[PDB]
RNA sequence: GCCCUGGGCGCUCAAGCGUGUUACCUAUACUCUACCGUCAGGGUUGAUAUGCCCUGACGAGUAGGCAGG
RNA sequence: AAGCUCGUUCAGUUUUAUGUAAGAAUGAAGCUUUUAGUGGGCCAUUUUUGGGC
RNA sequence: GGAAUACUGCCAGCUGGGACUGAGGACUGCGACGUAAGUCAAGGAUGCUGGCAAAUGGUUAUAUGCCGCCGUCUUGAAA
C-alpha cells in the first residue's frame, strides 16, 4: 500500500549544548566550538534534515493524526478517512469518548489513542 | 565424519577507518588461507555469520546470529570488506567469524 | 622503462640531429628542446620538430659491452664522465647508468646528458675492472646465502639458505 | 476524432525521414574519417619511402581539464579558468587551438592538464557526459530532436553531427562548444599514477601538455 | 501504478548444472549430503534425488545458488521426471504417493549408480570440509 | 653446490614462464644473466637471479649459442628426462595432480588410503 | 654518494638514503543516485490558483540586512 | 534595496599593429538613490636598503 | 625470404563474478524487433517463495573501537 519506508533521517532528538552538565540549562535547542561544528561535537539542526513532502507528518501507520473533540469534527473526516486518523484530546471526558469511538468505528476512522480513561 | 564444517573460517580485524576516524558501517574480515585479492575474489558475495552465546534464551534458542554479506576485497594481503545489516560490536575485534559457501557459482 | 628516440630540428638548414632517451615522445621532445639551447641559440617557437621516431634495438638477443660517454651537472658545475656497461640493449644500458648515477652521485634525469653510446667488440678495450672481470672465458661462481619468500607466516622446518 | 491516428502517422513518417537523413550523414562522416586516416597513413608511408621527413599538420583541437582546487589560486589563472568554464575541479571543455588560446593555457598550465583528444574519446564523452545548455538549463543529450531544435539552423540535427562539428572544428565550433555544458568528470579509475600530482607531466608529474596521453587519462576519468 | 516494462524472461542456468550431475547442498536438514540433479522446475528450483534408497534424501526442490556443482555425472535419461511438477509440492504425515513415486524414481537410478564403482558409497557419505581445505583452489 | 655457468639449466619461479625450464646462455653481470628455453617456448630474454632458481642438472652449451643451437644442444643432452627423474619434478607433478583431484577422486583416494593403512598396520609388529 | 669530530616500540642486504616500476589505505575533494530548501525558466482557468506541477542550478561564514515560523 | 530601459553590454582573461578602426578568441549591461556595518595587524611575497638590524 | 610476437590505439565485440540503488505512478513521447497482429533491455521493479504473537524497531543503563568548560575581552586568529 502507499506506506513506503519513512526515513526519519535523524531519529535522535537534538539537545541543548552542555545541558547535561548544568541543571539550570533546559534541553530545548538554542544557538550559542559548537558554532564551528568541530569534529566529535553535537550536530547543529539545519536544512539538510528536512523530511520528504510525500511522507511528512505521517505516523508509522501511514495515516495523519487529526485532533477531534466533537461529532462534527469526526464526521468531517468521512471524505478523508483513507488518509486522516482520529485523535481524542486529553481533555475529553470518558462520557464523550465512548460516543466518539463508536462514531469512528461506524465510519471506519481509526483512533490513534483508544482506551483513554476507559 | 568427525568434521561437519561447511563454512570457511576467518577473523575480524577492525572496521574501515583512517588514522583518527573509523566508520563501523564497513568491517574488515580476514579469511584463513587467503593471501591475495585474486583468491579473495571467489569469496565475494558470500554470507558472513557471527555466532555468540547469551545467558538469556532468545525466542528461538540460546544462540544469536548476525547475517551479513561480503562486498569487496581490501588491501594486498587478501583482506575482504564485510557489511552487516547490524554492525558488529567493537568488543569482537580479533574474534573469529563464519563465511558460508553460498550463494555459489562453481 | 626508458625508450630511445631520434629527434631532429632545423628552426624552420643544418638539421641538427641527436639521440634522446625518454619514457615517451613528449619527454623526448622537451629534452631535445632543452639541449637545443645548450648546443646553440634556438627557441621552441623558432620552428618545429621535423621528425621524431623511436629506434628499436637491431637485435635484443646479444650481450654488448656498451661504452657510454655521459656528462652530468653536479652540485658544483658539470663534468664529463665516461663509463662502460655490460648489457643486452642500449635502452637497458642507459637505464642502468641512470640508476647507478642516482645511487651514487644522486644525479637524475633532470641533470644527466647522454653524449654517445657504442659497443665494444674486442677484449682488453674496456678499462674498467668491474666489466673486465666478466670478459674472461666461461666462468663459474656460487650464489651463497639464498633466501625464499615464505608466504606462510609460520615455518616448522627452520629454513636453510643453501643453494 | 481522426486526429489521433493522422498526427501519429505524420509524425512517424517525418521521424523516419529524419532518421534516414541522419543515417546517411553518419555514414558519410564515418567514410570521411576512414578516408582521412588512410590518406594520412599513406602520406606518412610515402614520406618514409622517399627518404624525406613528414610534415604533420598542427593540432587544431585541444581539451583542458581542471586539476587544482579553488583554494590559493592566483587571481589571473582563476579568471582565465572562469572565462574558460573550468570552474569546479575535474571539469573540462573543448577549445580551438590558436595563439590567443595557447598563451591562455600557458598561464593556467600549472593548474590544468590538456592534450589532443581523439574521435573515440570525443564520442564517448558526448554520449555519456554530453550535456546541452538550453534556455540556460542543463539538459542531457538523449534525443536527436533536442539537439536539432537548438542547432537546426546550423545544420546539426543529431549527436553524430555534434561530434563531427566538435572534432573537425568547423565553422560552427563556437556554437557547438557553447551549447555543450562543461563536462563533469570523475577522478581517474586507476589513479593519477605519479605519486605527486602537482608537477609537470614531462618530469613525472600530471599537469601540462601530454598530447595523446590525454585520451587515456580522460577514459580513466570518464 | 504505471505500466512497468519488465518482462518475465525465462531463467538462464549456469553451464555447470546439467541433468544427472552430482549436487551438494550447503543449507537445510540435508546440508553436506550428495544429491543427483534431475530436472529444472518452472519455479526456478532444481528437482533432485538422493536417491532416497541410498542416502535417505527424498525428491526435493532446491535452489541453484545453494548448490555446489560437481563434474561427476550419471545417466538420468531413463527416469520419467515429467510426472513431477510445482503442484506436486503444494500443501495448503507423509503422503502415500510420496513413497511409491520415490521408490519408482530410485529404481531407475540405483542401477546406474551401481554401474560406476564406489559411487553408491560415495553418495552414501556426507560431504564435509577438513582442516587446511581451500575451497577456492579446490575444483570440487 | 650449484654454480651459475653457461649451459646450466634453471627453473623460472615467477612470470609467464613460471614453472618452465630454461638454460643460462651468457652471464650479463652479478645479478642478471641471459637464459633461453626453446623447448619450453620461453622466448630468449635476460632475467635476474632473484626471479629464477638454479637446478642441480647441467649440460654443455657453447657460449652465446643462438636459439637453434640452444635447442639442438638441449635435445641432444636429453636433460628433460633427467629432470623428470629428479625428486623435485616428481614433487611438482604430485602437487599439480593433487590440486587437480576432484571431490569423487578425493573420496576414492580416501578409500584407497584406508585400504592401504589397514594392510600397513597389519604388517607391523609381525 | 654516505659516516665520524662537526612520535613511542624498534629498525641495520633497513623498517635509513636517492631514484625507477605496480598495487593498496581514504577528506565534507571528486563521480552516480534518495530527500529539504533557496534561486532561475516554463505548463496552468471556454475551471483544474496566495494553488497542482515539470526542468536546471545552488547549499561555508562574524557584524549587518531581508524573509519564514 | 530602490525607477527607467537597453538585451545586449561587459571582463583583474590572451599575441601583430602603435596601446589601437580589431568584420582576433573565450566567457556572459548602464545611470542612478539612500542604507546598516566598516579607522587590524600580521604569514609569506614584492621594491631588492645599509652593515647587527 | 617469410611470418609470428612485445607495445600503442579501436571495437556502435562477446561472456561473467561482486557492491549500492527500485527513486516515477492508468497510456500519450524518441526508438528496436515483425509481412501484420503484436512484442521489447525502448521518458525510474517486476514475478515467485519462506519465516511470523511476540513480529521489525524505539528510549535507557552498563562495557568495548575512534573522537572531544563556558559569554565579554585586546583583536594577528592569542595564550
Amino acid at each position: 500500500l502507499p506506506h513506503p519506508k519513512i526515513v526519519k533521517k535523524h531519529t535522535k532528538k537534538f539537545k541543548r549544548h552542555h545541558s547535561d552538565r548544568y541543571h539550570r540549562v533546559a534541553e530545548n535547542w538554542r544557538k550559542q566550538v559548537v558554532r564551528r561544528r568541530f569534529r566529535g561535537n553535537i550536530s547543529q539542526p539545519k536544512i539538510g534534515y528536512g523530511s520528504n513532502k510525500k511522507t511528512k507528518f505521517l505516523s508509522p501507520s501511514g495515516h495523519k493524526t487529526f485532533l477531534v473533540a466533537n461529532v462534527k469534527d469526526l464526521e468531517t473526516l468521512t471524505m478523508h478517512t483513507k488518509t486522516y486518523a482520529a485523535e481524542i484530546a486529553h481533555n475529553i471526558s470518558a462520557k464523550n469518548r465512548v460516543v466518539i469511538l463508536a462514531r469512528a468505528k461506524a465510519l471506519g476512522i481509526k483512533v490513534t489513542n483508544p482506551k483513554g480513561r476507559l | 565424519a568427525e568434521s561437519h564444517r561447511l563454512y570457511v573460517k576467518g577473523k575480524h580485524l577492525s572496521y574501515q577507518r583512517s588514522k583518527r576516524v573509523n566508520n563501523p558501517n564497513v568491517s574488515l574480515i580476514k579469511i584463513e588461507g587467503v593471501a591475495t585479492p585474486q583468491d579473495a575474489q571467489f569469496y565475494l558475495g558470500k554470507r558472513i555469520a557471527y555466532v555468540y552465546r547469551a545467558s538469556k534464551e532468545v525466542r528461538g534458542s540460546k544462540i544469536r546470529v548476525m547475517w551479513g554479506k561480503v562486498t569487496r576485497t581490501h588491501g594486498n594481503s587478501g583482506v575482504v570488506r564485510a557489511t552487516f545489516r547490524n554492525n558488529l560490536p567493537a568488543k569482537t575485534f580479533g574474534a573469529s567469524v563464519r563465511i558460508f559457501l553460498y550463494p555459489s557459482n562453481i | 622503462h626508458f625508450k630511445e628516440y631520434q629527434v631532429i630540428g632545423r628552426r624552420l638548414p643544418k638539421l641538427f640531429r641527436m639521440r634522446i632517451f625518454a619514457s615517451n615522445e613528449v619527454i623526448a621532445k622537451s629534452r631535445y628542446w632543452y639541449f637545443l639551447q645548450k648546443l646553440h641559440k634556438v627557441k621552441k617557437a623558432s620552428g618545429e620538430i621535423v621528425s621524431i621516431n623511436q629506434i628499436n634495438e637491431a637485435h635484443p638477443t646479444k650481450v654488448k659491452n656498451f661504452g657510454v660517454w655521459v656528462r652530468y651537472d653536479s652540485r658544483s658545475g658539470t663534468h664529463n664522465m665516461y663509463k662502460e656497461i655490460r648489457d643486452v640493449s642500449r635502452v637497458a644500458a642507459v637505464e642502468t647508468l641512470y640508476q647507478d648515477m642516482a645511487a651514487r652521485h644522486r644525479a637524475r634525469f633532470r641533470s644527466i646528458h647522454i653524449l654517445k653510446v657504442a659497443e665494444i667488440e674486442k677484449t682488453a678495450d674496456v678499462k674498467r675492472q668491474y666489466v673486465k672481470q666478466f670478459l674472461t672465458k666461461d666462468l663459474k661462481f656460487p650464489l651463497p646465502h639464498r633466501v625464499q619468500k615464505s608466504t606462510k607466516t609460520f615455518s616448522y622446518k627452520r629454513p636453510s639458505t643453501f643453494y | 476524432a481522426e486526429q489521433v491516428a493522422a498526427e501519429r502517422a505524420a509524425r512517424k513518417a517525418a521521424n523516419k525521414e529524419k532518421r534516414a537523413i541522419i543515417l546517411e550523414r553518419n555514414a558519410a562522416y564515418q567514410k570521411e574519417y576512414e578516408t582521412a586516416e588512410r590518406n594520412i597513413i599513406q602520406a606518412k608511408r610515402d614520406a618514409k619511402a622517399a627518404g624525406s621527413y613528414y610534415v604533420e599538420a598542427q593540432h587544431k583541437l585541444v581539451f583542458v581539464v581542471r586539476i587544482k582546487g579553488i583554494n590559493k589560486i592566483p587571481p589571473k589563472p582563476r579568471k582565465v579558468l572562469q572565462l574558460l568554464r573550468l570552474t569546479r575541479i575535474n571539469s573540462g571543455t573543448f577549445v580551438k587551438v590558436t595563439k590567443a588560446t595557447l598563451e591562455l593555457l600557458k598561464l593556467i598550465e600549472p593548474y590544468v592538464a590538456y592534450g589532443y583528444p581523439s574521435y573515440s574519446t570525443i564520442r564517448q564523452l558526448v554520449y555519456k557526459r554530453g550535456f546541452g545548455k538550453i534556455n540556460k538549463q542543463r539538459v542531457p543529450l538523449s534525443d536527436n530532436a533536442i539537439i536539432e531544435a537548438n542547432l537546426g539552423k546550423y545544420g546539426i540535427l543529431s549527436i553524430d553531427d555534434l561530434i563531427h562539428e566538435i572534432i573537425t572544428v568547423g565553422p560552427h565550433f563556437k556554437q557547438a562548444n557553447n551549447f555543450l555544458w562543461p563536462f563533469k568528470l570523475s577522478n581517474p579509475s586507476g589513479g593519477w599514477g605519479v605519486p605527486r600530482k602537482f608537477k609537470h607531466f614531462i618530469q613525472g608529474g600530471s599537469f601540462g601538455n601530454r598530447e595523446e596521453f590525454i585520451n587515456k587519462l580522460v577514459k580513466s576519468m570518464n | 501504478l504505471k505500466k512497468t516494462r519488465k518482462a518475465a524472461r525465462p531463467q538462464k542456468l549456469r553451464a555447470s548444472l546439467v541433468p544427472g550431475t552430482v549436487l551438494i547442498l550447503l543449507a537445510g536438514r540435508f546440508r553436506g549430503k550428495r544429491v543427483v540433479y534431475l530436472k529444472h522446475l518452472e519455479d526456478n528450483t532444481l528437482l533432485i534425488s538422493g536417491p532416497f534408497k541410498v542416502n535417505g534424501v527424498p525428491l526435493r526442490r532446491v535452489n541453484a545458488r545453494y548448490v555446489i556443482a560437481t563434474s561427476t555425472k550419471v545417466s538420468v535419461e531413463g527416469v520419467n521426471v515429467e510426472k513431477f511438477n510445482v503442484e506436486y509440492f503444494a500443501k495448503e504425515e507423509i503422503k502415500a504417493e510420496r513413497v511409491e513415486d520415490q521408490k519408482v524414481v530410485d529404481k531407475a537410478l540405483i542401477a546406474e549408480i551401481k554401474k560406476t564403482p564406489l559411487l553408491k558409497q560415495y553418495l552414501s557419505a556426507s560431504f564435509s570440509l577438513k582442516n587446511g581445505d581451500k575451497p577456492h583452489m579446490l575444483k570440487f | 653446490w650449484r654454480l651459475v655457468e653457461v649451459g646450466r639449466v634453471v627453473l623460472i619461479k615467477k612470470g609467464q614462464s613460471a614453472g618452465k625450464l630454461a638454460a643460462i646462455v651468457e652471464i650479463i653481470d652479478q645479478k642478471k644473466v641471459l637464459i633461453d628455453g626453446p623447448k619450453a617456448g620461453v622466448p630468449r630474454q635476460a632475467i635476474n637471479l632473484g626471479q629464477v632458481v638454479l637446478t642441480p642438472l647441467t649440460f654443455a652449451l657453447p657460449r652465446g649459442a643462438r636459439t637453434a643451437t640452444v635447442s639442438k644442444k638441449w635435445a641432444a643432452a636429453a636433460v628433460c628426462e633427467k629432470w623428470a627423474a629428479s625428486s623435485w619434478a616428481k614433487k611438482i607433478a604430485q602437487r599439480e595432480r593433487r590440486a587437480a583431484l576432484t571431490d569423487f577422486e578425493r573420496f576414492q583416494v580416501m578409500v584407497l588410503r584406508k585400504q592401504k593403512r589397514y594392510t600397513v598396520k597389519k604388517a607391523l609388529a609381525k
